[PDB]
């Protein structure tokens, strides 16, 4: 079971844009989806978490009001928005679920968006 | 809390005994992680709570260390093992991780 | 002294306390544990559950109980102060109702070993709930399951696992009415993530090859004997006009009588049955005789012959086609 | 069985044995049917739009004879 | 209801619609019988030895007509 | 452990729920050799119905009992006899609904050996002989 | 120490009182709550009701026990000592 | 109730081999199956322990790594496998079953191998 | 757990008193068990717990002993006695066997 996603995108500052992660094999609203940044240079990041069913999330301190977290259960997919992109935010995206805690197992393929 | 390693780049020969000491910030628990992310593609687990093993890696990788050192250690080393290392701590709410090798 | 063991254990001067976990901040706690079944069974249908008696052994570590004083390795407790050290908070998740057994004692033992691991086993007795599947319910293999799960702890604080030789145990001579229970089990990982956090969980896997020894002689040949015995109708003479009008209408009320005697204990779901649809097929069938003959009766001499060769001959060679039609698909 | 009530009215007119063994039983069917739709029902003052379905039907092999 | 069934063969030949009403009506009557027979009993695979007398039963009731 | 029942109501075999609800009380006896005494000449002496929880109890329960339950009724029903070395007479009233396997090839003709079975839970053999 | 945290938390020494509710003497307490279904079903006809098995989770401010010694901001306690502390009373209507 | 065991073997040393132990009159999962170890000169030595249904052990401090106790449900027959055999292991081997206790009652009839 | 018995024989006669003075490492219990084992054939079961006999049993032999010292005490000798013999304790989780007597 591996999740999915859609094609990266290019956008340019201070705008705002959603990831989306479709999920295959199962229902998203099962499990966690979490999220990392990677921008290339430093290294990966933690953003956020949230249980679709519910929607609940714990935001990062440093990522306080950066991300928002909707989900699609017509088609099992998971949504990250985001706002006022700057010259800081290029990086690269991941909708992972780690189960047996939390750390990270299961992913899907990776996503560049460059601002 | 912040994972302190000690360096960018580990490269030696062929077959050789390296150890990656991270430091956390406090004494978190034995919750430390190890990612190893090959280019062009996605990272992957190595360790988890600093003794266990995902499923499909043979060998030749353990983790050990407990309080405020903790380490991975890879004694035999192959042609494929020279990839981006990353430590890990996750006794915490903020999933944050380390230096980066 | 004995009574100074429990002193250094338990107690006041020992300053022991219950209400912390095991290997306190640092690791969680994995716990290696199986089964011990009892009474397995009364598998209700519309009820949808089945009352098993089990025991529960689990196994951890407590390392702050090392002792050097009496040097046995295993050593059994008092089965009452269990309440006075830490516990596990393991529940069933479909449980629907259990408790405890208290009987002459709390039936409850507590085994320590010499470093710090414990030993333990209780006795409940379930009515676990399991979601069946009833396509084909006389030839159905039904996982019923339980699901234990931690509540009051995260996985950064316990973990469920099985054992690593003989995870489940079944005591013997364990036989029951419509069902076997088949001897090879999966033992997999559920996991439950809620609002609170990460909950681990570990579940089992009973495969129920049910017995189809009942609903044959019960209900298969109450609806072979009446398709059949639909088929003298066509047979007798033609002058039979208040005679064959008797037949018909009394076995189409007889297997409504058989379709009616037919759905007692069974529960009401929205999909079909294969059990069901053989009832009504042959209720078809014993429907099939008259109008044969009310399509008799516009036309009644040799003519009526013709439509009543297709029925005194073809006819009754019409029913094994749809017999072996009906073991073919749903025997899997 | 309200299609059942159908073939009474295609029989030969001499048939008067038999004409009478298939609506008074089927309208027994249907009373066995409604006595065999009521087991877990409640007690209820108002009526129903399931039972109304079974008195139509009961008036209809009802209406044969 | 076994004997019952033994007085289909004595009476006249010419009593075609009455030796009818006789056979079907009593092999439903042993079917009331061994739907009336099955009310507190357990649901079990194997065949039993009261089930068998009431199935033979059945066939007699059965052979009549 | 010499031991015995003292039935009470046997019987309500039921079919399809396969038990039979039976009363017994439960004679059973042992040594206590800890608890010898001079003080009082009496050799049989019966003593507070609700003491025994503060006295050390054999384990015992039933395999297929299928629901059981104490009789708390105006007093525990839980009668305690000491000796006058140490032997304790002891006697309580179960309830139980024991389920047994009956096999019914020939069920208006059957003899159906229904039983129960005493077991020891928290201890060993290496500790409690019934 | 951890059996000295809840020394400070309950207890003797602490001087809690469970019997009293959350900002007393002044403004009400709200209660964010939601329940966690997990056996919904079994709707009877003539009983007219349904067996249902659910969490329930509420959420609460209880000012009153600040704390600056361990620096763990989610913390887990133990799931009996909840009698020792102040509780809503909710019930259900057509339990 | 009696056990009955197959025919005696020979074997080299270094080698490894399996004694089996066929169960006639019960179930032999429900009841324990002991070994002990009659080496001629020296005396009986008890090997282990393993109820059939778990196959759960506790080899002796000597005996470390020293059998393999697996079982047979299809046709109630216990193995004992061994391994590394030595000048020391020529000895005279028992399936036995005792039921009130850690003594032994029941037997099967003796088994003789020499390395 | 180290078990320590006297010796390997004994010589008498046929109609006498002997005993086998076994003994165990420590105070485990009165878990005693007595093992006549004759030749080409198997261990036979004497005595367990100490006191206690076997189905089938000679009745002619007795156990006692507690604490330290343990006895298999033989007042009557037949012809068919000539046996070996074995004291164990089994009150641990090693079944450790006692020297070892043939008459
Ligand atoms: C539980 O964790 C301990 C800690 O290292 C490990 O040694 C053991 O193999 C684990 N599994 C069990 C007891 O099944
Ligand atoms: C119980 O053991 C004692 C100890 O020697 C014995 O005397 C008695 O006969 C045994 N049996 C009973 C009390 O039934
Ligand atoms: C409850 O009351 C507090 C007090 O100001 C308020 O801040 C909060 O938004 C309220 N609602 C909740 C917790 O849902």
């Amino acid at each position: 079971v591996q999740l999915q996603q859609s094609g990266a995108e290019l956008m340019k500052p201070g705008a705002a844009v959603k990831i989306s992660c479709k999920a295959t094999g199962h229902t998203i609203s099962r499990y966690w989806i979490d999220w990392l940044k990677q921008r290339p240079g430093h290294g990966l990041e933690w953003i956020g978490e949230i249980l679709p069913g519910s929607g609940s999330t714990n935001y990062n301190e440093k990522f306080k009001g950066k991300a928002t977290f909707t989900a699609e259960k017509s088609s099992n997919t998971a949504y990250m928005q985001l706002s006022s992109l700057t010259s800081e935010d290029s990086a690269v995206y991941y909708c992972a679920m780690g189960v047996r805690g939390n750390y990270f197992d299961y992913w899907g393929q990776g996503t560049t968006l460059t601002v | 809390i912040v994972m302190t390693q000690s360096h960018k780049f580990m490269s030696t020969s062929v077959g050789d005994r390296v150890s990656i000491t991270c430091k956390a910030s406090q004494d978190v628990s034995t919750a430390v992680a190890w990612y190893q992310q090959k280019p062009g593609q996605s990272p992957k687990l190595l360790i988890y709570w600093a003794s266990t093993r995902h499923t499909g890696v043979p060998g030749r990788f353990t983790g050990s260390g407990s309080g405020t050192d903790y380490t991975l250690t890879i004694s035999s080393v192959q042609a494929e093992d020279l990839s981006l290392y990353y430590c890990q701590q996750h006794y915490s709410t903020p999933r944050t991780f380390g230096g980066g090798t | 002294s004995p009574s100074d063991f429990l002193d250094k254990l338990m107690g006041r001067t020992s300053g022991y306390d219950a209400r912390i976990r095991p290997n306190f901040k640092g690791p969680p706690v994995n716990v290696s544990c199986n089964i011990f079944i009892n009474s397995f069974g009364s598998i209700a249908e519309t009820t949808m559950d089945y009352r098993v008696n089990i025991f529960l052994r689990q196994q951890w570590n407590d390392p702050r109980l090392a002792y050097n004083e009496y040097p046995d390795d295993s050593l059994d407790l008092d089965p009452s102060m269990l309440d006075s050290i830490w516990k596990p908070d393991l529940f069933f998740a479909n449980e629907k109702g259990a408790h405890f057994h208290e009987i002459t004692t709390d039936n409850k033992l507590l085994r320590i070993s010499r470093n710090g691991n414990v030993l333990y086993s209780i006795r409940i007795t379930l009515t676990l709930a399991c979601p069946m599947d009833l396509k084909n319910f006389p030839m159905d293999v039904q996982t019923c399951i339980m699901q234990l799960e931690s509540f009051g702890y995260t996985m950064n604080d316990l973990i469920f696992e099985w054992q690593e030789q003989g995870a489940v145990q079944v005591a013997d001579g364990l036989t029951l009415p419509q069902f076997i229970l088949k001897e090879e089990k999966d033992l997999r990982y559920c996991t439950k993530h809620y609002n609170t956090g990460k909950f681990t969980c570990i579940e089992a896997r009973f495969h129920l090859e049910r017995q189809m020894g009942y609903y044959l002689i019960q209900m298969y040949i109450p609806s072979l004997l009446i398709v059949i015995l639909s088929w003298i109708s066509f047979w007798i003479n033609m002058d039979a006009a208040p005679a064959r009008v008797g037949l018909g209408i009394t076995t189409v009320l007889t297997m409504t009588t058989q379709s009616s005697g037919s759905r007692a204990s069974l529960p009401k779901v929205s999909y079909v049955k294969a059990i069901d649809i053989w009832m009504a097929v042959c209720l078809l069938f014993v429907f099939s005789a008259l109008l044969e003959y009310a399509a008799v009766n516009f036309v009644s001499i040799q003519r009526a012959k013709k439509i009543d060769k297709i029925s005194r001959i073809g006819f009754p060679m019409a029913f094994l086609i749809f017999n072996m039609f009906y073991w073919i698909i749903y025997k899997i």
